[PDB]
RNA sequence: CGGGACCGAGGACCGCGCUCUGCAAGGAUGCUGGCGUAAUGGUCACCAGCGACCCGUCUUGAAACACGGACCAAGGAGUCAA
């Protein structure tokens, strides 16, 4: 994999090699590539000191770099939200484009005939003997 | 709902008439009065309004 | 100049909700359920209640 | 631990596609009220079953009332608690008129006896002592016994706190 | 010993402060350690504890255990 | 008043509602699972500090 | 439906209303008594209950240590110029 400038990669250093480890804070974050290299590649990092973000910048080999999928969610819906919208308008019919949080259940009924309740103890009897 | 909540502002209450339980700062199945308490709410309501 | 409680004066409820005092004529905090005979609890919700 | 009712709890995992109709489990918890049992409810799904409150539904809380509280009975409940050394097992026998008043003695008695809250008993069966020897302890044989008869030496009298001062020296025989 | 009629030096209960905070940063510190030790502890533990079953003074544990018959019997048999 | 008529009357028809759908699923010999809560009071008791 | 305490802000009318000759509806009025003076009120001294380390400076993160202070009157320390 080539990467280019401005391609938003995450860091996973793979392999156990975390006993001489000198920054173990960037493992798992998320940044912003600004130079490339062969086998290496430089990332811009943010992090947050109290009530400002510093900007901390380091050098990653390509072994431990994968490309992000933080903005696949933005592109998709994009285009569904286009492509629903022309259909929306196409039938002349009102459709959600907004997603929404989870809402409560409703009301519904569940039967008994079948799946008879089991009585559980604190402990399993069968566990005891 | 969003723009009526945001309407009303926020209720200033008294303290509760006949007061808290014993242990303030536990929970409300530990035997405190934090967290969510259900149905219960409307009596603290009633002894704070 | 003076925040009344329509909870403790009559006149502001009748101001803030004209159907206050039909509700209180018909007594509609008093409504009395429906009438029929109710039918008994099934036995195997019996046995499901006090099952060990 | 407070004035305790008996719920039939009954819940289950949420269903999904792979399982469109999952097995209900039905717990019988002493708690205060019906928050306090499906929280004691979850504790035990989430200690035996793996299943989690936030994957899981509420199905039935119920109120077991006692069918006859006008009855004296003996209730034999089996009992783990938790102390220092570990867990362990307890049989203890109450004199009781409801479950629920048997399951408040056993509280203040473990509390009384060895200190222990809670959350570190676990109930795991109370039981009718239907016969009169399947009765073990003797403090409970001694009040079983017939023709059951006894006085009250050294009654002290009831006198109201606020009387500070009395004329005459009172009897304890009454 | 002569204690009822020539006591000792009385040994006092009240506590002071600089005794009180070293004995909590005594206990947090013990807590730590102890917490320390618990992760680098390389002594064996079962996967499942022993479990010390049902008191022999409980007079329907043989129905209980006739009750665990047939729950593992009708176990065996759907399966 | 019209319509302070009718929310009197839809708050009614709705509580008589759940217990009689309760009421049902008990005599079918079932439980019915009621609709969770969709409101919410939250009244903050304890100060500012730490 | 009672029993109790504290409060009376504003000062022609306007408004929302209702039980609509009027009103408990955008904030207290009506009746009555004693006195008309140290009676209310205020100041000073003292007693009583409760509360309350001696100020300034230095130090460090802070206390402590240290330094100054017998009392009073007058004087007494970020000014001017480029």
């Amino acid at each position: 994999r080539t990467y280019r400038v401005g391609d938003i990669v995450d860091i996973k250093v793979n392999g156990a090699v975390q006993k001489g480890m000198p920054h173990k804070f960037y493992h798992g974050k998320t940044g912003v590539v600004y130079n490339v290299t062969k086998s290496a590649v430089g990332v811009i990092v943010y992090k947050r000191v109290k009530h400002r973000y510093i900007e901390k910048r380091i050098n990653v080999r390509i072994e431990h770099v994968k490309p992000s999928r933080s903005r696949e969610d933005f592109l998709r819906r994009v285009k569904e939200n286009a492509e629903l919208k022309k259909k929306a308008k196409a039938e002349g019919v009102p459709v959600q484009l907004k997603r929404q949080p989870a809402m409560p259940r409703e009301a519904h009924t569940v039967s008994i005939a079948d799946n008879k309740p089991v009585t559980l103890a604190p402990v399993a009897y069968e566990t005891t003997i | 709902f969003k723009q009526a909540a945001n309407f009303l502002w926020p209720f200033k209450l008294s303290n509760p008439n006949g007061g808290f339980r014993p242990r303030k700062f536990k929970h409300f199945i530990e035997g405190g009065d934090l967290g969510n308490r259900e149905e219960h709410i409307n009596a603290l309501i009633r002894a704070m309004n | 100049v003076q925040k009344k409680n329509p909870l403790r004066n009559k006149q502001i409820m009748l101001r803030l909700n004209p159907y206050a005092s039909t509700f209180a004529k018909e007594k509609l905090g008093e409504v009395k359920a429906e009438e029929g005979k109710p039918p008994k609890v099934p036995a195997s919700f019996k046995e499901l209640l006090h099952e060990a | 631990m407070g004035r305790l009712q008996e719920y039939q709890v009954i819940g289950r995992h949420l269903p999904t596609e792979a399982n469109p109709n999952p097995a209900l489990y039905r717990m019988r918890i002493f708690a205060p009220n019906e928050v306090v049992a499906k929280s004691r409810f979850w504790y035990f799904l989430r200690g035996l079953k793996k299943v989690k409150k936030a994957t899981g539904e509420i199905v039935s809380v119920n109120v077991i009332s006692e069918k006859h509280p006008l009855k004296v009975k003996n209730f034999g409940i089996w009992l783990r608690y938790d102390s220092r050394s570990g867990t362990h097992n307890m049989y203890k026998e109450y004199r009781e008129t409801s479950r629920v008043a048997a399951v408040e003695a056993m509280y203040a008695d473990m509390a009384a006896r060895h200190r222990a809250r809670f959350r570190s008993i676990h109930i795991l069966k109370v039981v009718e002592l239907e016969k009169t020897e399947d009765v073990k302890r003797p403090y409970i044989k001694q009040l079983v016994a017939k023709n059951l008869s006894f006085p009250l030496p050294h009654r002290v009298p009831k006198i109201s706190t606020k009387k500070i001062f009395s004329a005459k020296r009172p009897s304890t025989f009454s | 010993a002569g204690t009822i009629n020539k006591p000792k030096k009385p040994t006092s209960k009240r506590k002071t402060t600089r005794l009180r905070a070293k004995i909590s940063k005594r206990a947090a510190e013990k807590k730590r350690k102890e917490r320390k030790l618990a992760r680098k502890n390389p002594e064996w533990r079962s996967k499942l504890k022993k479990d010390p079953g049902i008191p022999n003074l409980f007079p329907y544990k043989e129905r209980l255990l006739q009750q665990i018959e047939e729950e593992r019997i009708r176990r065996k048999e759907e399966l | 008043f019209k319509r302070a008529e009718k929310y009197v009357k839809e708050y009614r028809e709705q509580e008589r509602e759940k217990i009689r759908l309760a009421r049902i699923a008990k005599q079918q010999g079932s439980f019915h699972i009621p609709a969770e809560a969709k409101l919410v009071f939250v009244i903050r008791i304890k100060g500012i500090n730490k």
